[PDB]
């Protein structure tokens, strides 16, 4: 029979104006889904590395860290703290075996940088916006469905685009900019320019830019399952970040 | 030493 483990983390970022990182927040699961004859038995090994929490003897360093784990209940941990792995007997179905968060900073650089610049004249209602995107992802490695969001000022439309890749969508609809970029690569740099006009009252606010993605075969964390091993079966381990919440400062 | 869920 088949069984599916994947590792899943919510990204969560906020990103001054300057690029400075204020705040990044991980959220991570690792869940199941099997349906294995009776009596059987499940081992989970993760990264061998990893540390949790904030030793106050130790200190913590560069290294593959959470700031805070928890279990399932039906988990056993005998051969967590000298191995990292995890034993047991699932269900039937789905089961979210292991959850765990981080506020410190990610082992690898965040996966994008944005270079925004605008020119607005008060003026003659000519709003000009440049934004500039880059992906620092490992260039072998893709972003999914990503999507930047631009909150406009009030009463905002659309004079021109220019769009760097033709594969690029972008319009203007409920007050704010929705630029699509479905080809993105580690090392990609994108770019579009928007001339807008912007009315006078009757009769700013620009940003924050919010992005949302996908990241395949990819942990924040940098945390791994190493092996998944069964005891009486096709087998896919996944990894996979997202976020709906990568804040960046205009 | 461990913090556990139920769901």
């Amino acid at each position: 029979n088949e069984v599916f483990l994947d590792v899943v983390e919510r990204l969560s970022v906020l990103i001054a104006s300057n690029g400075s990182l204020l705040k990044v927040d991980v959220q991570g699961e690792i869940r199941l889904k099997s349906f294995l004859p009776s009596g059987s038995e499940m081992r989970i090994g993760l990264t061998e590395e990893f540390s949790v929490g904030k030793s106050e003897l130790r200190g913590y360093g560069p290294g593959i860290r959470v700031d805070e784990v928890s279990f399932h209940s039906s988990v056993n941990l005998d051969e967590f703290e000298s191995h990292r792995i995890l034993r047991l007997q699932p269900p039937q179905g789905e089961l979210t075996v292991m959850r765990y968060q981080l506020s410190d900073d990610l082992p690898s650089p965040l996966p994008f940088r944005l270079f925004p610049s605008v020119q607005w004249d008060r003026g003659s209602g000519r709003l000009q916006v440049y934004l500039k995107l880059r992906c620092d992802l490992l260039s072998k490695s893709q972003a999914l469905n990503v999507r930047l969001h631009l909150p406009l000022p009030r009463g905002v439309v659309s004079l021109s685009q220019e769009l760097s890749s033709p594969e690029q969508k972008a319009e203007l609809a409920e007050g704010a900019l929705r630029w699509d970029l479905p080809r993105v690569q580690g090392g990609s740099q994108l770019s579009g320019l928007f001339q807008m006009d912007v009315p006078g009252p009757p009769g700013l606010g620009l940003g924050p830019a919010s992005l949302s993605f996908e990241l395949p075969r990819h942990t924040c964390s940098g945390l791994q399952v190493r092996f998944l091993r069964l005891a009486f079966p096709h087998k896919w381990v996944r990894h996979l970040s997202h976020s709906d919440a990568y804040v960046i400062r205009i | 030493t461990y913090k556990f869920f139920e769901q």
